[PDB]
């Protein structure tokens, strides 16, 4: 029995009211697959399937794969887990970003800003 | 706690009553005179639509006989020193019966039954405006007294009087005089004496009923002088027409450089005219639709509805529609599945229109993409479904390292001409061509055979990354792709690279050697660098530092780092501060600088203490 | 010419009738059912704000009556099998000839006849929604046909049973088993079958009525557990539900740094709670979740905008019982009422961040580093010039006068300043440290005139657009120094003659400043924040260039090895000024993308270093 725990920074958009948290994942290794996306695959098919992550070769060549453990950036369908049973893999995601991807900014009041620029001008 | 008092024990006991529906008049005349209509201006505007319908029914009932038709006309006149604002149309006019019937009953419209007693519902049933029955009582909205002169258009019939303050009792009389058709005297209130001046009712005029059916004459001159040329075929409206309804929509003095003239009917009614500036957009243009709709020739002023998408806000023209939902205070009906379809079938129509312009022309879409370019750049961003997506990208021109300067390219062209064995797409972004093709990323990814798109104006990786799809083909920048993808001795290498790593610990994570740079002494490689140049911008040095990792990546064979190689016994703190510039250097090559006015104090003092023995 | 058929030739001969206005009620009906609410879902809202009438009405009565006073609750009742939803009160009730009265009649709302008969207007108009007399016909939106079980509160009346199909006509019976108040059943329309689901009517009455008077109920479970915490005083209400509320109205889970509560009659009715979130900002917010309530009922406006853009960082709640409505109960647009209810908001808005800047120092101080955009945006975006100072009053700057870390405003900058000076100058630079060592700084460092320093973006343009303090001018350290009235002579001549020869293009004018320490260059334009801004602008967008003087540094190192260097390498010389007006360029902060400067910085130095 090697169980293997893994801290997976989580955040949903849509979730009401959502603020980041931290939880604790349970994956005996004798039943998983020593690279990290395995980890990551099983869970979404069994633990649970709210967090979101891509894959495609899962083999190192399309680079969707490639997130920050430890502080460090690395690729999940090429390095492997971690055998300590003490230590605690830190699974975050790219160092900071967020969902910035899909906030949409707008920039609003842009025309304003042109306006206060003439009089000096 | 989950306790109800919900049953069915009631159950009717006694023999069952029959009623009809009353309704309080009083109350129904102080509703839709106080608190229907957000702006007290709009009478006038009513008043103007029933005297276009009274007109339409005119001509319909002349037409019928086929018999010779009269003037006909809607005139405005205005009366300050009175205080009185006089409409007067030669339509068909109103009975004793039919004013009783009509004026006398809220939500009563003779209109409706004209269109029933059409038999044909093809030739006035589109201009016909009025169909709730409450539009004349918009004008007790400023009115005390209301005076009405109306005589039917029947051969015999006789003048008739009509007063009402607003009170809920109506005085009926016969007067002398009147001509044939309809005239309403409007006495003002004392709070709204702006409505008895020229240029307020010229103002609202032209805010409301400028492409009415039939002549308008404002104090006695006409100030129409401009028919609606989105009713008839494209093929009917000529070029100078087209220029002066662009002039008159966009309150510009320029020309259109495209125009549209869309007619359908199949999903839904839309006789729509769009038309795209030919000057560069303004500040207001980029700020929030600049399109006005028009149902049955009547200004709808929605302003927040947004009918058009965001990002087509650069085009100004009009929409028409007969089916478009209209509450009470004639505004459009918010949270609408026809409007919705309205929007997708517009938005559609747009792209479609914009990519046969494309196809047709290459230099005029040249210009007009590289004026207009932010605005699909800003679709894609805003778009949802992937369908949208695919169809603004479409509208993309970038031109690539394969084709020479100034040749813009598609996106779907590219990968047709691509290989068909790789689903990907390979763009860079940098300031000019000239820096694209001499970028170190591109230099890097020279070692592929394959051609890259190149990416210069701003917010455009962020709309790459984005689309993140086309033709199931992924979008991958060169960055990305060579950090995903794995002169001087050995042991110098590694005592360099161990040194700098020394003095860049805090600020760089990791240093490794490429030899696929030839011009470039360093790199910086972020595996999402086109999300982290983004993010660097809403998002000191060691913070970003820890939260973009510039895994410094050096060139060897560069002269400049093997004269480094010996600088670094030497001149110490001269090394030093060579590493710490070209860190800088390759930091701003990257794009990740927030401001880059901290490196000249340093970089000042390195050019001063470096050529000095010169 | 002008072409007028006016005329007054007309005359009055016949008889003077009179008639009564009339109302045909089956295209009332259909106005109201099919082209008066934008929603289909604010039917059960116009409903529940007939129970909470009905109720309030009972209080009422038995108040004055002064006996107990029994439960009194709004019960929905929601069956998917049958698809109906039922809507039943423990209200007054209504008779046959109230039933007759008021439900047949269209406009004709009881609750104006009830609020005519308080003389008060204080104890019941408040809580009193109904003023047209159409929100029942709203269900009939979604119904084909209604059934009314109304029962009156009197010691007696009999129970009646009301049908309706939305045609006109309506009929009425007597009903037994009815329970005193009013049951509503309502069978869903084949195409609205949605209102049938317990998830919906949930969500849109949460939406809608959640802060109802009274204790409401779907499906036997209460939702409100959150009385309305802005008509109670600020001192009642306590801050432990204050943190409830924010955390109900903003979805969010943090607690609010600030807490305003506006209560105020006098200009007009405001009932107003206002939350500035611990959190910074996240860039979607970059009606704010401070919608209009009526009566506890909400508006949804969207449009209004009564509360100013720039102030949409906060969240609340704003309440007010005089605010005109639509018939569809919307906010009628461009309304004074509106307008002055904004500016009213804004201004208390304004005085409550003033105070609370006066009360607490620091904790103002991470405010301000929190939500110092929104001021600047709003700063940019005003028109009237007290809006701007007023704005300008919560901005927090550092001064070069002041060690690191603190901040002031602008009005004690101004009450520390010589009496003779009538201008504030700022300086904007990404950081205290280069702010200090700005060129622009050292050049004006001659004076002892305090100067301010900004950091974040926007600060010049925002400057630039207040324009005025007290009576005060903002003059950037640039402006100053441009409007401001060992390299011997004939070198120096010569060598600003190298530059304007190898720099015309670039560099219009070349002048010899002697105001210049440690850095060798100085670019000064006119218009130095107008055209620092507007060329972000224009790098930013291709939409609809300036005329940049440089300086030199007689003094300086590098300057001073021009005059050995030239007659030793001009290639390298003139990289090298290239390079100083380059850097120049970048300090002024008017260089473009710096991406084409990395390649000739790297030449430079290449070809610059053989000689180690
Ligand atoms: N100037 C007029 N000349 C002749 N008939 C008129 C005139 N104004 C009103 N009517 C008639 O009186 C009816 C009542 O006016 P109105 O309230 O505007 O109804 P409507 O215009 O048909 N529907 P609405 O869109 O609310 O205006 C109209 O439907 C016409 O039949
Ligand atoms: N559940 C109820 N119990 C008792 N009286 C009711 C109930 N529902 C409606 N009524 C009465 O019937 C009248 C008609 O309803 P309604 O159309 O809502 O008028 P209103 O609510 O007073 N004005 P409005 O704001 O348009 O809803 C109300 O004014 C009440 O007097
Ligand atoms: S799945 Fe393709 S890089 Fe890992
Ligand atoms: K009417
Ligand atoms: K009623
Ligand atoms: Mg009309
Ligand atoms: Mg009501």
């Amino acid at each position: 029995p090697r169980i293997k725990k893994f801290a997976i920074y989580r955040w949903d958009p849509d979730k009401a009211g959502d603020k980041p948290h931290m939880q604790t994942y349970e994956v005996d290794l004798n039943k998983c697959g020593p690279m990290v996306l395995d980890a990551l695959i099983k869970i979404k098919n069994e633990v649970d399937s709210t967090l979101t992550f891509r894959r495609s070769c899962r083999e190192g060549i399309c680079g969707s794969c490639a997130m920050n453990i430890n502080g460090g950036n690395t690729l999940a369908c090429t390095r492997r887990i971690d055998t300590n049973l003490n230590k605690v893999s830190k699974i975050y995601p790219l160092p900071h970003m967020y969902v910035i991807k899909d906030l949409v900014p707008d920039l609003s009041n842009f025309y304003a800003q042109y306006k206060s620029i003439e009089p000096y001008l | 706690p989950l306790h109800s008092i919900i049953s069915s024990t009631e159950s009717v006991q006694g023999s069952t009553s029959k009623h009809e529906f009353q309704a309080e008049t009083k109350k129904l005349l102080d509703i839709v005179a106080r608190s229907l209509y957000s702006e007290k201006e709009v009478f006038i505007r009513e008043l103007i639509s029933n005297a276009s319908d009274a007109l339409e029914k005119l001509r319909h009932k002349l037409v019928s006989d086929g018999q010779a038709l009269p003037e006909m006309e809607i005139h405005l006149q205005t009366n300050a020193e009175k205080g009185t604002i006089t409409i007067q149309d030669t339509g068909i006019g109103m009975t004793q019966e039919e004013l009783v019937s009509n004026l006398g009953t809220i939500a009563r419209s003779g209109s409706k039954a004209f269109l029933d007693a059409l038999q044909n519902q093809a030739e006035a049933s589109s201009k016909i405006i009025g169909q709730f029955g409450v539009g004349f009582y918009s004008a007790f909205m400023v009115a005390d007294r209301v005076e009405v002169y109306s005589r039917s258009a029947a051969p015999g019939s006789l003048g008739y009087q009509w007063l009402s303050d607003g009170s809920g009792v109506f005085e009926i009389a016969e007067a002398s005089g009147v001509r044939t058709g309809t005239k309403i005297i409007i006495h003002l209130k004392s709070d709204c004496k702006e409505f008895s001046s020229e240029a307020r009712v010229r103002d609202v005029v032209t805010k409301y009923s400028n492409f009415v059916s039939f002549p308008l004459y404002l104090n006695g001159r006409r100030m129409n002088t401009l028919q609606a040329i989105w009713m008839m075929d494209p093929k009917d409206v000529g070029e100078w027409q087209h220029e002066e309804f662009y002039r008159y929509v966009a309150q510009a003095h320029d020309k259109p450089r495209y125009t549209l003239h869309y007619k359908t009917d199949a999903p839904l009614n839309i006789r729509s005219i769009f038309y795209v500036p030919d000057m560069k957009p303004s500040m207001f243009d980029v700020s929030r639709s600049s399109v006005a709709l028009y149902s049955r020739k009547v200004l709808i002023q929605t302003k927040a509805t947004d009918i058009l998408p965001k990002w087509l806000r650069f085009i100004r023209g009009v929409v028409d529609s007969e089916d478009i939902p209209l509450n009470l205070s004639r505004e459009l009906l918010q949270e609408s599945a026809l409007i919705r379809k309205l929007r997708d079938v517009l938005q559609q129509r747009l792209i479609k229109f914009f990519i046969d312009q494309s196809k047709k022309d290459a230099e005029k879409y040249a210009k007009f993409f590289e004026d207009y370019g932010l605005f699909m750049r800003e679709g894609i961003v805003t778009a949802t479904e992937q369908e949208v997506k695919e169809d603004i990208a479409k509208l993309l021109r970038y031109e690539s390292s394969a084709l020479p300067s100034g040749q813009l390219t598609s996106l779907s062209e590219y990968a047709s001409r691509m290989r068909a064995g790789t689903r990907n797409i390979y763009y860079l972004c940098a300031p000019n061509r000239h820096l694209a093709e001499h970028s170190p990323y591109y230099e890097a990814m020279k070692k592929k055979d394959t051609e890259v798109l190149f990416c210069f104006e701003q917010f455009d990786e962020l709309t790459l990354l984005h689309l993140r799809e086309f033709d199931k083909k992924k979008l991958i920048s060169v960055e990305t792709d060579i950090v995903v993808d794995h002169c001087l001795s050995e042991k110098e290498t590694e005592e360099l690279m161990a040194w700098m790593r020394n003095v860049l610990g805090s600020r760089v994570t990791n240093v490794k050697v490429t030899l696929r740079l030839d011009t470039h002494p360093a790199m910086v490689t972020v595996l999402e660098m086109g999300a982290a140049r983004h993010f660097l911008r809403m998002q000191t040095q060691e913070e970003r530092a820890q939260l973009l990792q510039p895994t410094l990546e050096i060139n060897p064979r560069h002269a400049l780092i093997k004269k480094l190689n010996q600088l670094r016994a030497s001149e110490p703190g001269l090394a030093q501060l060579l590493v710490d510039q070209i860190y800088e250097n390759a930091m701003i090559a990257a794009g990740l600088v927030d401001d880059p006015r901290a490196m000249v104090g340093r970089l000042n003092e390195l050019l001063v203490k470096a050529l000095e023995r010169h």
